[PDB]
């Protein structure tokens, strides 16, 4: 009585429970593992606080309306503020964490809508200006928040034109990354396995982001007749296997 | 025949031959059976 | 001393050669490999992974409609789509598929384009996809449709169907880019009964379509690609 | 091996085409699973796509110019073209640029061919055979002033001395700090409010100097380099979407305003042909 | 006759290629080889000795006092000497250690930094050495040095100490010319209670402090360095 | 609620030490549960033996 | 393959592999542990 649509993922002192899956993808087959000996390089012990970094947090939830472009977070950005993994993340010079994304939202059998929800790893963003004008680094962490790619061009921000995936690329492609779709009449949660993918054993968590999680509703929002028009998507995200190496001061970064 | 003695200096490399796109194609936690239900 | 002879070719530079060198850094070490999840072989590995059809092409600037096939509920007998299948060039010109043929000259091999249904879970629907061989023109009523290659896909729990393009074909390869003698067929959508919306509903319900191709395919004799061009070199 | 076993009629509950998409699998179907099929086999390899055939042939990466003449009160010896260099780099010609951004890290030995051919604008008389010396500045080696310097002694630093008109070839093995190079890198060098995004922080790989070794003779010559690349040992990691519009700046994921619709319009109908 | 065809690249001069040539002088009987005591044979052999660093460069001539890092009595919490590490630029740059670190593009490995104390014996300090990791600031006082890498150094018989700078690093070389991607961090030393001289006895007490690279150390991709140039050629 | 309506809870323990949370970010921190309403009516979250102390006061 | 009769005119040598900084870093008469005092 097992289906490919119920399932539970417990991790620390957290779980969650989804009724209405749709399997759960692993990026490039390859599950969160830490790091051997045979591929480090920092002479120094890690730290491995385990489940108290290893646990849900669910950042805060969005609103899907029939005008909304997309969203788009960073990883580790988006839990530069919670709880310990946060602490252990400004504290360290090195850490490095591979996650479980899963990503919420029902609705009932009469509403339509698909999102696309996909993992990219290194999504350099491009600058609306044009030319050789950089992204500033506030631009490209806000953390919790994310990025709303219906907000406006601001300055020295990346640009949020959805059909080019904030870089020049097609959004029709977007699927040659590990991805779900979440269709309003299938599915109602999206889960994304994340191995630590770099060329570098660990790194900094602050100034590099390894992965942006991005949220694209393809098949716009369609409520019944006289339903409210919105539904809200929420993101849960674990970090998994997490090491912290390197230990001192504790980082400050602009803004 | 090498004529020098570094690695960089040899040809190209010779075919893969390896190809395997399932870590492209079906990166599903649970496997997926062709032919029975996709969800079940 | 040995004698020798040089012969014609001498001190060409041919750029698709490939021969031993001397190395400009004797002994150097590079950096250990570690390991990085991803690694990509053959090209033909990574375009069997389907990836979206801007179909809906009809649009005047790029838009995230054009990815999206409307389907209108209660018409009957009717056509929702037709392409040609010149993967090299219109719909699926963008597409990874289409990206990566236009780096070869010939390409063979079988299809596969499947369909996502949209809709609110409590409709239904059902459609016939035709595939016309090479040497009949694009069917114009699903009368003419049904008589190739067809699939009727009755909407329901399995929300996607994968329609296979069987290579039919008397010369063993095709060119990417467009060519007569060489040319593929049509592909039509046509309702088989029609979309029914449940009550408290209404309008357009989409379909989403993918394309990959079959481990049957093949492509071959590497050139340049249409897709990429430039006035000046670039600078930091 | 076969391209498609021979299969009959079918009327089953076992249905391979009806699938999920939602899971983000591509289901292997074939077409064995929806019509009748009669045996054929491939007679193929994909041999000519394996990614180091793809990017294993030479391609321009670089086109550069110096000029040969008297130097006699040139105060600025760099900006007179006699000698001149290039912030080595694979991203400014943009041919060879979209194959390896089809792939996120990349790693390979590099095999370098320079061309190197004289032009002599101003009408002219004998032409002495001009040598070109093309030696490598990695970061934090003095850099050249004048086209004449101790620098060009290059005890520690490889050159090569050609003619112009020949060729020149040589290889250099993957000579990046990390396990592969970032063809993408959303990070910055370090957490400043103001520092450059890009790669371009991460790909500082020092430049390349050029310079003729002949002395003036009476007209001028221009000398125009032309660099070639050729990856060799290559591999390849985390394929991704194509590069769709045009590029702007070596380096940065950019992209110009008020650029075209890629995608070509119907002329017709969704419906058309 | 045999046949050959000549490739790009015949006829170039590389000066760092490796291969065979014709002797002028066909054969010469060159001079036995007698012992001698100090062969090396790596550079990496060398750079493991230790030789003392200019850390006091606050002078305007280049004197041998630079050598000195001055102590002060009765001083309590406050701060001995700061430097980055930048080994091949700065206080480094001068050194052994730094002079060879120039001759290559790349380093990674351990570093050791000794302080070795020069005070009348009849006196007594403690000393706090701190290294501080990438990616946080020179630390402004103890509290916050004392959180990184650091050694309580008491001054005794045993009249120096051997810190390490243990290879702290994402990357897994730097750059030995000053790079901000690849920088390596911070030294840092602060009274732990404070210097005490004996009766009779007065004045500033110095420190002298050496660098020497650790086993675990790695140098490649040799290059020129800009420690050394000319403006014409020198004669006899 | 009826067959045909959809929910997605969190129900959240939080051991002795901080105050009621105060806002689902603060109560998602400590011991929780996301629920997805479906075909299986009850949801069953336990409260695990959290304490320095071996036994509590009833009262 | 030498082409040639004389020694010097071979290629370039062979790595020592030889590596033995105690030379220079210890040439100290009565040899010191690491660990155990450096003055007894
Ligand atoms: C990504 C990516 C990859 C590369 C290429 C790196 C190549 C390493 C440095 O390239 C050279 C070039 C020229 C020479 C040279 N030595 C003597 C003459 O030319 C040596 C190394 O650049 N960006």
């Amino acid at each position: 009585g097992y289906s490919d649509r119920v399932q539970q993922i417990t991790l620390g002192n957290s779980t969650i429970t989804t009724q209405e899956a749709a399997n759960a993808v692993v990026c490039y087959a390859e599950w969160p593992e830490y790091l051997p000996d045979v591929d480090a390089s920092d002479v120094n012990k890690t730290s491995k606080p385990d489940t108290s970094v290893c646990r849900f947090y669910t950042l805060d939830s969005k609103t899907w309306t029939t005008g909304s472009k997309g969203w788009c977070w960073k990883l580790p950005d988006a839990l530069k503020d919670m709880g310990v993994f946060g602490q252990n993340m400004f504290f360290h010079s090195l850490g490095r964490s591979g996650y479980t994304v899963h990503v919420q939202c029902n609705a009932t059998k009469f509403h339509s809508g698909c999102l696309l929800v996909v993992v990219i790893p290194e999504h350099q963003l491009a600058s609306h200006e044009g030319g050789n004008v950089s992204v500033k680094y506030t631009f490209t962490h806000p953390g919790e928040r994310g990025i709303d790619l219906s907000s406006a061009n601001e300055v020295g921000g990346p640009v949020k034109d959805v059909l080019y995936n904030m870089n020049g690329t097609l959004l029709g492609n977007l699927l040659i990354f590990p991805h779900q779709f979440i269709n309003l009449r299938t599915n109602n949660t999206a889960t994304i396995v994340i191995p630590y993918i770099n060329s570098v054993p660990i790194d900094s968590m602050t100034r590099h982001n390894n992965v942006s999680l991005m949220v694209i509703p393809i098949a716009p929002l369609t409520v019944p007749t006289g339903a409210t028009p919105s539904l809200p998507i929420t993101v849960t995200i674990a970090p998994m296997c997490t090491e912290f190496s390197g230990i001192r001061s504790k980082s400050i970064v602009p803004q | 025949i090498n004529y020098y003695k570094d690695a960089a200096s040899t040809s190209s490399a010779g075919q893969s031959l390896s190809m395997d796109p399932s870590k492209f194609t079906e990166p599903v936690k649970d496997l997926m059976l062709k032919g029975a239900p996709a969800l079940n | 001393g040995l004698p020798t002879t040089t012969l014609p070719g001498s001190g060409q530079f041919l750029t698709t050669d490939d021969r031993q060198s001397p190395s400009a850094l004797p002994n150097y070490e590079p950096t250990p490999r570690i390991h990085i999840p991803g690694k990509v072989h053959n090209l033909l590995e990574i375009i069997q992974v389907d990836t979206l059809i801007p179909m809906n092409n009809t649009h005047t600037k790029d838009e995230v409609n054009s990815y999206l096939i409307p389907l209108n509920a209660n018409r009957q007998n009717e056509q929702v789509f037709g392409t040609n299948l010149f993967i090299g060039d219109g719909v699926f010109k963008t597409t990874l598929l289409g990206e990566i043929v236009q780096y070869y000259t010939h390409w063979s091999g079988s299809l596969r384009f499947s369909l996502m249904y949209t809709g609110p879970a409590l409709s239904s629907a059902k459609l016939i996809l035709a595939y016309t061989p090479p040497g009949a023109r694009g069917p114009q009523d699903r009368r003419e449709a049904m008589l190739g290659t067809h699939v009727v896909w009755d909407i329901g729990l399995q929300s996607t169907i994968v329609m296979t393009i069987p290579w039919t074909s008397g010369v063993q390869f095709r060119y990417t880019d467009p060519d007569t003698y060489t040319s593929a067929g049509f592909l039509s959508c046509w309702y088989q009964t029609s979309l029914i919306l449940p009550p408290e509903t209404t309008g357009q319900v989409y379909l989403l379509s993918f394309i990959s191709a079959c481990p049957d395919f093949k492509l071959r004799l590497m050139k340049d690609t249409q897709t990429i061009s430039q006035t000046v070199a670039l600078t930091e | 091996t076969v391209a498609s076993i021979s299969s009959g009629p079918k009327h089953t509950q076992k249905v391979p085409i009806l699938t999920a998409n939602e899971t983000g699998a591509t289901m292997p179907v074939l077409p064995s699973d929806s019509i009748e099929t009669r045996t054929t086999y491939m007679h193929f390899n994909g041999s000519e796509t394996d990614v180091e055939c793809f990017l294993g042939r030479a391609a321009c990466v670089h086109v550069t110019e110096i000029q040969n003449k008297d130097a006699t009160g040139i105060d600025n010896h760099r900006e007179a073209k006699l000698f001149n260099d290039w912030k080595i780099n694979l991203s400014s010609l943009v041919q060879l640029r979209k194959k390896l951004e089809l792939f996120t890290y990349v790693r390979f030995d590099s095999e370098y061919t320079i061309l190197a051919t004289a032009s002599q604008p101003d009408s002219a008389n004998y032409s002495s055979n001009l040598v070109v010396q093309a030696m490598y500045v990695p970061p934090g080696a003095p850099n050249p002033k004048e086209w004449d310097d101790y620098t060009w002694q290059s005890a520690s630093n490889p050159s090569v001395f050609f003619k112009v008109g020949d060729t020149s070839r040589f290889s250099v093995p993957y000579v990046g700090l990390a396990s592969a190079y970032n063809c993408f890198y959303d990070g910055y060098s370090h957490d400043d409010a103001e520092t450059q995004y890009g790669i371009t922080v991460l790909s500082h790989m020092g430049s390349m100097a050029f310079r003729i070794v002949n002395e003036h003779d009476e007209h001028k010559t221009l000398v125009k380099i032309r660099v070639y690349h050729r990856a060799k040992h290559v591999e390849a990691w985390i394929p991704r979407a194509p590069r769709a519009l045009p590029y702007t700046s070596i380096g940065r994921t950019n992209y110009p305003k008020n650029t075209e619709p890629v995608i070509k319009k119907r002329k017709g109908d969704i419906k058309s042909y």
